[PDB]
């Protein structure tokens, strides 16, 4: 037999009646998420008791509830039933402090089935974290995924975490984003990974004060973990030099990184030449974000040349707010009409104007094009280039999602888009139009299109 | 949902303190259903009584960003909070930067009774 | 605020109190699956009313029940409410007949939100299928995926179905495997497919009496539908001549097929060599299943040579029951040690013997191996492999699943594998040991292993 | 779950018709819990009262497939149905080949009582 139940409530005030009504589910569900449900320390006692009798629970998510240090304590006590098998557990944004880490530390030593922990959005501080690390070092701790974003951790937390990485051959992912662990801490965490036999799968250290020189530390990491799939280093003034010293690792034959997150890292056109060398060489690199980098029209030219050459197999290019202009659009049009690997192009917050957008539409409108997702939010688009978009939606049949949110679009422009998507021949499945001003007529006209074709979601 | 309640949902939070915290936007954008299917890129909440935001519909007339002749700018700089999507956000993990401030608002109003039907922009003229 | 909920009860006996205690869930659940739970026709009305008030029903899966035509109609009325957002429906093996199809057809005319529909394992017969296609033709029908396996259809029901593909500009899946559509039938469908503007993704015609000539009709599909990702043709007498005729399609510029399922297709090394030309040319092919075909060692060699040259990015190879012997294992072994794309090899039931299994281990054990899953079931494996299968589980660090089912292994050899996987450093995630006998003592050791290392599942 | 009970659930179906139709294995394998997870490749169900199968542990001793010695071959042929995974199968969709026939069976035995804890094979000697 097989009985699997799941409940996942989010942002809902729960009455007492309704609460007792859900308690039987807490005793029965393998998957429970009460995200921002107003849970109180008090109510953490019903959960404690209910989970104590749930021989099924495998995933518990209590994100964004004021559980406090006492509440979390009551919830952790509920996981002490001998037959519990919780594999995932999130306590993100639960008002947990260093004063609660002792309890959690002594709790982790007794949950060998527990594999994932999210402590992000809590003020743990170095003492609490260091105290937890002691629990994690227990051989009974089989944690493989840990997220500590925004945990008030500084450089004084990396040696403790490095020791944990050394003690977990089974480790898969660590996230330390939004913690100023500085250049040394970053150098210390990477030291652990190097020694550690754990085949890391994803490393995230965004907004961590990662420095240019650290781009050398990370080099050793990329050129050492064939298992590494995701590397997130956004929001760090890495630099073009930083980019340069990363390539030796990426360009390593054994590197098989699939996702590289480098939005707002102090990269320009020169750093592009550096990344293009990696793109054209590594068919393993599929997703790339350079959002918020001053690539300029010269950066897009460089990226576009490589996207037009055999080799690079990039699938998603995220280049929103990169400071591109219409001058660099004739190239993307070609790629959208000559590329058979790119399915998504986030090119928001770029002054492409109607001239640039129209060029993009020309390439996607070419038979053979394959692009699936296009993001053109805040690209200074108006009704001008709207007829094109309307025809492109009838000519090209690969696009499934189009984002035109936050532009100048008019009622005459939308009407044109509508006259195209309302048709059975347009296969667009999702249109997103946040922050746009149409008439009360258009609204109903839009609300009609809904019912006439429910397979197309118009998000606004 | 009418062309007025959605405004309250997406842009109204009257009784919320002005000095928003770093959880507000991540919290409010979630509670007000602006991160369903897709993360709403930018959104502004107004810390003023509905009647105060409603009067702007009769305050100074101005042109909307799109070019339609029928927007309005408030008389006073209202206490608002801007929510900005981080360039590291990946649905459904929408992430916002919360920015509280005092600025005049520019809304579009339509119908009968005449009411706000779109939050157009905020202005720093003081 | 969201309140996503789901319930899945497979093969279970439910008392009156358990059923009574389930209904509230049928009023709130986004996903409802009640598979082989003895559902009664009368219990249908209870299902209908309950669903009538559900404000979010997306998936309704009632797999295997004797609902009968009457029962079916009941549940259907529950969905025919002003406010229904149903997207997928499963009534596979629920006793619906042609008679009960007249109502089903008309019901299908009123559910524009419905995207999928599973009617397989129901004696619909040709009359019913055509009686059903009347509704499918209604422009209010927006169905994109349809499965009709084992529906008692012949070539006749093939023109009516042909009428739907032509009518649907965005039809996604047509599964008609396990009916006798035969040569004449297969031809009718293909004409309709190319006679349609649909960007189809998957097409299934296994065990359909597909002939060698029919392969000239399919060649027209692969070339015409550039959006095609799945083409299943197993259990059809395509032969080498058939396999050869497909190629021109598999080699058409716009074809980027992802998974070619052609098990037991009468193909030999000759047709295998033809397919390898397509493999080396399309880095897009990801899943190939040539199981049950008498490929022999030559075919095993043609594949390995292909898996050791450019392009070809296939990720999973299914070559079980292919008549391979140890005389081809040095080859595959070299692929495991040198190939960086293949992640899952199914080579069960091939006379590899202990000698063959040792070679493979030599290749996998090499530094820089990427294989994640291995199936070596019923390939003459004994204790003289375990010491080696142990050396692999430690020298290799990518394998996550190893299946050694139905092999003459002794508790001695099994102890060797244990010594490896027991180690926190052994990255293995799932060991499959079906039909393997061992004492109560080893049973004890394995039941304890299964407790002391819950990240590793030892299926039996 | 005792090894004896596992043997029942996996290999005993005493109360079923011998000439099972091709619908049988797809049915039985799923209901007896041999598909949830990874499809079971080859299994065998015996159409005989439990006492007849238990009686085999007292009949002809033979070598077990894995070399162990406590296997027994029934002195008579019995009604069985073999289920084998068809190559079109792809978890969770686990379909089967149904071969209901009459053969001698071989099982391993152990414990107190001394009963079947493993189906080792079937023999065709007539």
């Amino acid at each position: 037999s097989l009985d699997i139940q799941s409940l996942d409530i989010q942002c809902e005030e729960l009455s007492d009646a309704r609460w007792a009504e859900l308690l039987p589910l807490l005793q029965q569900c393998q998957v429970v998420r009460l995200d921002d449900c107003g849970l109180t320390e008090a109510r953490c006692k019903d959960i404690s008791s209910a989970l104590r009798v749930n021989p099924a629970l495998a995933e518990l998510n209590l994100r964004s509830n004021e559980l406090g240090d006492v509440g979390v304590h009551c919830v952790l006590q509920g996981l002490q039933t001998p037959s519990c098998k919780i594999q995932k557990l999130s306590l993100q944004n639960c008002c947990l402090t260093g004063a609660g880490c002792g309890v959690l530390s002594s709790t982790l030593r007794t949950l060998p089935t527990l594999q994932e922990l999210h402590l992000s959005d809590n003020l743990l501080g170095d003492a609490g974290l260091q105290l937890l690390c002691e629990g994690l070092l227990d051989p009974q701790c089989r944690l493989e995924k840990l997220q500590l974003e925004y945990c008030s951790l500084s450089a004084a937390s990396c040696e403790p975490l490095a020791s944990v990485l050394r003690a977990k051959p089974d480790f898969k992912e660590l996230t330390v984003s939004n913690n100023d662990i500085n250049e040394a801490g970053v150098r210390v965490l990477c030291q652990g990974l190097k020694d550690s036999p754990c085949q890391l799968e994803a490393l995230k250290l965004e907004s961590c004060g990662v420095t240019s020189d650290n781009c050398r530390d990370l080099c050793g990491i990329v050129a050492s973990k064939a298992s590494l799939r995701e590397l997130a280093l956004g929001s760090n003034k890495l630099g073009d030099v930083g980019m340069a010293e990363l390539c030796p690792g990426l360009l390593h034959p054994s590197s098989r990184l699939r996702t590289l997150w480098i939005w707002e890292c102090g990269i320009t056109a020169k750093g592009c030449g550096d990344l293009c060398r990696v793109l054209r060489a590594k068919e393993s690199l599929k997703e790339l974000s350079l959002a918020g980098n001053e690539l300029g029209d010269e950066g897009a030219r460089l990226l576009c040349e490589t996207l037009l050459e055999p080799g690079c197999q990039l699938e998603s290019l995220w280049v929103k707010s990169c400071s591109f202009t219409a001058a660099c659009c004739s190239h993307f049009s070609s790629v959208l009409a000559q590329n058979r690997f790119l399915l998504e192009l986030q090119i928001s917050n770029n002054r492409l104007e109607d001239a640039g957008v129209r060029e993009l539409c020309q390439g996607l409108g070419q038979p053979g094009s394959v692009l699936r997702v296009l993001w053109l939010a805040d690209c200074d688009v108006s009704d001008s280039s709207c007829s094109s978009l309307a025809a492109t939606l009838l000519a090209n049949h690969s696009l499934r999602e189009l984002d035109l949110s936050n532009n100048c679009l008019g009622d005459a422009g939308i009407l044109q888009l509508v006259e195209s998507v309302r048709q059975p021949g347009c296969l667009l499945e999702q249109l997103v139009l946040y922050d746009i001003y149409w008439s009360e007529e258009m609204e109903d006209r839009l609300q009609a299109l809904e019912k006439d074709k429910p397979s197309l979601r118009v998000i606004s | 949902e009418s062309r007025a309640k959605k405004f309250q949902r997406q842009h109204m939070d009257s009784d919320s303190s002005p000095s928003s915290s770093s959880t507000y936007c991540n919290q409010m954008m979630r509670r007000r259903n602006m991160t369903q299917g897709r993360c709403k890129p930018v959104n502004t909440f107004v810390h003023e009584p509905l009647v105060d935001v409603q009067n702007v519909c009769f305050q100074e007339k101005v042109t909307c960003k799109n070019g339609q002749g029928n927007c309005y700018k408030s008389n006073s700089s209202m206490h608002i909070t801007d929510c900005r999507l981080t360039n590291g956000s990946r649905y459904p993990n929408c992430a916002y930067r919360t920015s509280p401030k005092e600025r005049h608002i520019i809304v579009a109003c339509e119908g009968s009774p005449y009411v706000p039907v779109h939050f157009d922009a905020s202005v720093e003229d003081s």
